[PDB]
């Protein structure tokens, strides 16, 4: 809301959801913080799990 | 051994200290392990597992996580330790995120 | 009195004050409908008071 | 990410039959897999990139 | 005999996997002290009570510090 991203169509908005890792005790929160933007539906089968576990790799990088 | 003697053994083998120089820490010991002596909860080793994946796929490493899928196997195929949930909850506990330790076979 | 007007304020104080913060921990386990948790403390005064209490083993 | 996104939605918006969507999609994954530090090739220099990414932090020390 | 001896190997087998599984998760305890957790945890123990007696043994030689 604060930034200009206000603007989007609810889909959009609501397909992102945060993804916590597990944390093993010690760890800076850096590494466990990756979005996990789901997509439920037929659009699944477009885009598949796989994809979207190399792109949270991705995303963590 | 017997298991409390044997937790003496324990406090000798951290510490420099021996069994006569000092049994506070073995009396601290028993203390701590004699108030809930059995296991407190039920075993979720499957859970852990599916953890310690997640821990070497944070640090982006497949080769291990591939490794430990294996290491995980073996404990299981043998069985010669009876609560093989305990020893794995052990090490996620005493595990802080190395940051990719290392990994290398041995032969 | 101050013992049959201030002491019966203090012993309510503490009992309501006791089952406030049960009642908030009992629905910080609750939970999009965390918004009543929120709404109900929004700036606060000793409606806060430790965050988790547990023993060990 | 302006090359692959390129590509990708050339070969997406062209598309008579949903497999030519998803077969674009698997290719904008594996390039940017191995434009990336992600192979298995390149790991060594994800490995030397802890070495910068640790003595960053130890400049602002 | 020779099954008490290929149960002999059977516990260094997985005294081994065990120490492998220590190193690549940067656990403090090496093979010695592995032994006596091993041998705890056969006759069955609360590993929640195990953890606590070992952060408070590696903090009391840092009482020498």
């Amino acid at each position: 809301r604060a930034t200009n991203a206000q603007f989007d169509s609810p889909e959009i908005l609501r397909r992102l959801d945060v993804r916590l890792l597990e944390v093993s005790p010690g760890d800076t929160g850096w590494d466990v913080f990756s979005l996990d933007y789901h997509v439920d539906g037929p659009i699944a089968t477009v885009f598949t799990r796989e994809c979207m576990s190399h792109y949270l790799r991705v995303f963590n990088f | 051994k017997s298991p409390n003697v044997l937790l003496q053994n324990l406090c000798c083998r951290i510490l420099g200290r021996s069994e006569a120089d000092v049994a506070q820490q073995f009396q601290y010991a028993v203390r701590v392990i004699g108030s809930n002596f059995a296991p407190t909860v039920e075993r979720d080793e499957f859970l852990v597992a599916e953890k310690i994946k997640k821990e070497l796929i944070r640090q982006r490493r497949e080769a291990d996580a591939a490794l430990f899928s294996e290491l995980h196997r073996k404990l299981h195929s043998q069985g010669v330790l009876k609560n093989k949930w305990s020893i794995l909850y052990l090490l996620l506990s005493l595990s802080e995120d190395p940051r990719r330790q290392p990994s290398k076979v041995s032969s | 009195l101050v013992s049959g007007f201030e002491a019966t304020i203090n012993k309510f104080d503490k009992n309501f004050s006791a089952h406030l913060l049960d009642l908030l921990a009992r629905l910080s386990i609750y939970s999009g409908m965390a918004s009543v948790i929120s709404r109900l403390d929004f700036n606060g005064f000793y409606t806060e008071r430790l965050e988790r209490l547990s023993a060990e083993r | 990410l302006e090359c692959s996104w390129d590509e990708l939605w050339n070969k997406v918006q062209q598309a008579q039959d949903l497999d030519h969507i998803i077969a674009a999609h698997e290719v904008f994954l594996d390039t940017i897999i191995s434009r990336c530090l992600l192979d298995s090739d390149s790991r060594a220099l994800l490995n030397q990139l802890r070495a910068v990414f640790d003595q960053i932090i130890e400049l602002q020390n | 005999a020779a099954a008490a001896a290929a149960n002999l190997n059977a516990v260094r087998e997985t005294m081994d996997v065990l120490l492998e599984i220590s190193r690549i998760l940067n656990t403090g305890l090496d093979m010695e002290t592995l032994s006596i957790c091993v041998r705890l945890c056969e006759q069955g123990i609360n590993p929640e009570a195990l953890s606590s007696v070992i952060k408070e043994l590696r903090k009391a030689t840092e009482a020498l510090k």
